[PDB]
RNA sequence: CGACUUACCAACCCGAUGCAAACUGCGAAUACCGGAGAAUGUUAUCACGGGAGACACACGGCGGGUGCUAACGUCCGUC
RNA sequence: UCCUCCUAAAGAGUAACGGAGGAGCACGAAGGUUGGCUAAUCCUGGUCGGACAUCAGGAGGUUAGUGCAAUGGCAUAAGCCAGCUUGACUGCGAGCGUGACGGCGCGAGCAGGUGCGAAAGCAGGUCAUAGUGAUCCGGUGGUUCUGAAUGGAAGGGCCAUC
RNA sequence: UGCCUGGCGGCCGUAGCGCGGUGGUCCCACCUGACCCCAUGCCGAACUCAGAAGUGAAACGCCGUAGCGCCGAUGGUAGUGUGGGGUCUCCCCAUGCGAGAGUAGGGAACUGCCAGGCAA
């Protein structure tokens, strides 16, 4: 199962970040509408979220679910986090290879202020 | 001569015979021999009792043995000093607690059943009593 | 598809005795001559 | 041909639930991981559990496998 | 690829009408094919493995991989991790052209032909079979090879049972004697 | 105990060396690990020797 | 190349019955460790210093190994 | 002498010429990190091939495996595969466990300089528990520390190691 | 506020399996192609990129069903600390603690944060 394999892949990282006790930037990727979220160390609340599923961010990019979409979401999370106040975060692959859209989102985020 | 096959260990501790019997009810036949006393039965005693009943019933009915030795017992050779390791295994015994059902039987009249069990109990070292299958 | 590890998969036209001709990509080589095919056979 | 034995390794729980410990103190000595490290608890190379911070030690059961965890709260 | 269009043209409709499914994807469809060659005699002469792999590359469109023993068994004098066979799995587009070569040029060229078997089903919808000799495929010239070893074929589909798998294969004009 | 002990000598002029073990029967070639030399406080190549 | 029966041998499983110091999908009483509290006890506790003796133990109860669930036998745990 | 289980009486420890077995290693990778993967046993189809080679599907969920006997542990895998590598590093070390002692074990963290990763991070050998021998005497390399009138040297000391 | 959907958790079998039904407005999945990014110890299988035709088949979510797993009393029983007694290799009395298995029964979940669509 794709989901079961993915959860098994990301379990070690999630546990490592959980015991470390640090805010983590978690990204969920699908064939469309790449998501992104910021989670408190306790893991119970979401500091801020962004994605291409809402019209506020989906009204510019031609198509959601590409490199451009990842950069927009990656950038979008940036100023939101900077405005909120949190600066340092830990990136979570969530079992997605850090190659394409995931890398583009992270690259946009780190260059936008969320260094990690 | 009941005996296990390829037991895990050749020797085992003496242990104790405290407690109370578990198989206290007739489960296969209609009549059974219940153990009143406490002790151990060797393989030879079980065989002797079994032969006594089979002859008594004249190979009529069914016989169930509800006890297995599964416990080796050692014995030092004559003119041997204490120590120098555990003794060699000689015979196998089954620990019996009060209420244990030794033998079960079915397919014969109650009258013939009583004498058959009485003959067997005469060749056992523990007080025994005759019981009948209960309804629930 | 890995490179320079697979045999050449060029197209080649093959025809049999009963007049049926078809194009197939394989490793047969330069030319091929057949006598029977899926049809025109006592299957 | 018997008569051989090994010196006892004095394993077991050294600090029990609800008693304060200092950082670096050994909590449990074990061969495997009968208890898993929780919060402010580190695991040694020999699966020894030691306190990474000062506080009260507590035991709990967590996870889908109901495996036992040892944590420390700064109290 | 030509039969893939043929499959997409009316075979899907033929499957649709006969089973009158609710949807279109319910119809069984092939997803991959697998070629096996359990040579077994690697111990006697491991050098022949390379050429045994080579011919499979002749029939197939890609390089085979050599499989290793799952475990060591004393009855066969094989140790764990020792190559004792090769296999090939082909899917996507390349499977279709190979399926053509099997169904058009290979089956007719069977020595002492009697008819393709119809009981060779695993019980779930997957078909398997074997061949005596390599010359059935055109890629053997009878002079560059001197071995009698055969190979095994196996086509797997999304069928939930044998009845639709057999029906789907029948749509591909299989002999089934 | 076929495995025998060797000495790893720093490529630098310093006389510092490490000591380890190796099997000459299976791996007869020299050992060229890159280790830390505290006399010069740098990581340098260490060569096998007696 | 189809295929069939059985008065006869029997695997794996299902239902019931047991056994285990070196089996545990369960699990006490006590004991042990830590914390708080009252009373009681000639500080009964700990650390340091001076001086020792002792390191052949025995029987009884309880939990055992060994022996024959023999020994005023032998070897351990606790009082 | 050392290691594992039981005896051992639910903390630790606990004897017998009591009951069972092992060790005097191995590995420059079988170590470090990054990425990925998940067995045994059965059922059906299939050339040699056959109960037992390899292929496909299904039940199964670890009865597999874990370099070496046993116990405990291991899916975040400690099990299996691949890339890059030498942290199997130097000076320390709060605080603990264990011993009559000699001693043995665990260890966050600090400084220096490295490897893997985009990064958070991990790495002071190996899933852990056996694979080991005090002191004396002497050998090898470094270090003006000393060097018995002075300058050297011999010989000692210190450090690494046999 | 409600029916829904996705992510991150709490909690961990009353939460897990089996059978039946139900879902495409969004979301999710499958799905087309892959010259380029990326990968196959062979394979667009898996991973990754460019897409959205088609579809709810499979998977996933929800509902129903006890067919299993699971939870589970009260009472009794076993064992047991302390103090006594006996026809003492085993038991009994007073007091304290009190199982395991089984039985009646329960049971096919609950809950926090964020984001999106519909109706409000």
């Amino acid at each position: 199962d794709k989901k079961s394999a993915r959860i098994r892949r990301a379990t070690r990282a999630r546990r490592k970040l959980q015991e470390l006790g640090a805010t983590r930037l978690v990204v969920h990727r699908t064939p469309r509408h790449i998501y992104a979220q910021v989670i408190a160390p306790n893991g119970s609340e979401v500091l801020v979220a962004a994605s291409t599923v809402e019209k506020a961010i989906a009204e510019q990019l031609k198509y959601t679910g590409n490199k451009d979409a990842a950069a927009a979401v990656g950038k979008a999370v940036a100023e939101r986090a900077l405005e909120k106040g949190i600066k340092d975060v830990s990136f979570d692959r969530s079992g997605f290879q850090y190659h394409g859209r995931v890398q583009a989102l992270a690259d946009a985020a780190r260059e936008a202020g969320l260094q990690f | 001569m009941l005996q296990p096959k390829r037991t895990k260990f050749r020797k085992m501790h003496k242990g104790r015979n405290r407690g109370l019997a578990q198989g206290t009810d007739v489960s296969f036949g209609s009549f059974g021999l219940k153990a009143v006393g406490r002790g151990r039965l060797t393989a030879r005693q079980i065989e002797a009792a079994r032969r006594a009943m089979t002859r008594a019933v004249k190979r009529q009915g069914k016989i169930w043995i509800r006890v297995f030795p599964d416990k080796p017992i050692t014995e030092k050779p004559l003119a041997v000093r204490m120590g120098k390791g555990k003794g060699n295994v000689e015979y196998w015994v089954a620990l019996i607690q009060p209420g244990k059902v030794l033998y079960e039987m079915d397919g014969v009249p109650e009258e013939l059943a009583r004498e058959a069990f009485k003959l067997a109990a005469a060749k056992l070292p523990i007080k025994t009593t005759f019981v009948t299958k209960t309804v629930m | 598809m890995k490179k320079d590890i697979h045999p050449k998969y060029e197209e080649i036209t093959a025809s049999c005795s009963c007049g049926n001709v078809m194009k197939i990509r394989s490793t047969v080589g330069h030319d091929l001559n057949l006598d029977v095919c899926s049809k025109c056979h006592p299957f | 041909r018997n008569g051989r034995d090994s010196e006892a390794k004095r394993l077991g729980v050294k600090r029990f639930g609800g008693e304060s410990v200092l950082a670096g103190s050994i909590i449990v000595r074990q061969r495997g991981t009968k208890f898993h490290a929780g919060a402010n608890v580190g695991c040694g190379r020999d699966h020894t559990l030691f306190a990474k911070a000062d506080g009260k030690v507590k035991f709990e059961v967590k996870g889908p496998k109901n495996r036992k965890f040892i944590s420390i709260e700064a109290e | 690829a030509k039969l893939h269009d043929y499959y997409k043209d009316e075979v899907v409709k033929k499957l649709m009408t006969e089973f009158n499914y609710n949807s279109v994807m319910q119809v069984p469809r092939v997803e991959k094919i697998t070629l096996n060659m359990g040579v077994g005699e690697a111990i006697a002469d491991k050098k022949l493995l390379d050429n045994a792999a080579a011919d499979l590359a002749a029939i197939s469109g890609q390089k085979p991989l050599i499989t290793k023993a799952r475990k060591s068994v004393a009855g066969f004098k094989i140790r764990q991790g020792y190559p004792i066979g090769c296999k090939v799995t082909l899917r996507g587009e390349r499977m279709w052209e190979f399926f053509e070569r099997l169904i058009t040029i290979a089956v007719p060229r069977i020595r002492d032909f009697r008819g393709l078997s119809a009981k060779s089903f695993d019980g779930r919808g997957n078909y398997s079979m074997g061949v005596r000799e390599q010359i059935i495929f055109p890629e053997i010239d009878y002079d560059k090879v001197d071995r009698v070893r055969g190979l095994d074929i196996t086509i797997t589909t999304t069928a939930k049972s044998d009845e639709e798998g057999r029906a789907l294969l029948a749509a591909f004009d299989f002999p089934f004697r | 105990g076929i495995r025998e002990k060797i000495k790893l000598v720093s490529s630098a002029g310093t006389g510092h060396f490490y000591t380890t073990t190796k099997n000459k029967r299976t791996k007869p070639e020299k050992l060229e690990l890159k280790k830390f030399d505290p006399v010069v406080r740098q990581h340098v190549i260490y060569k096998e020797a007696k």
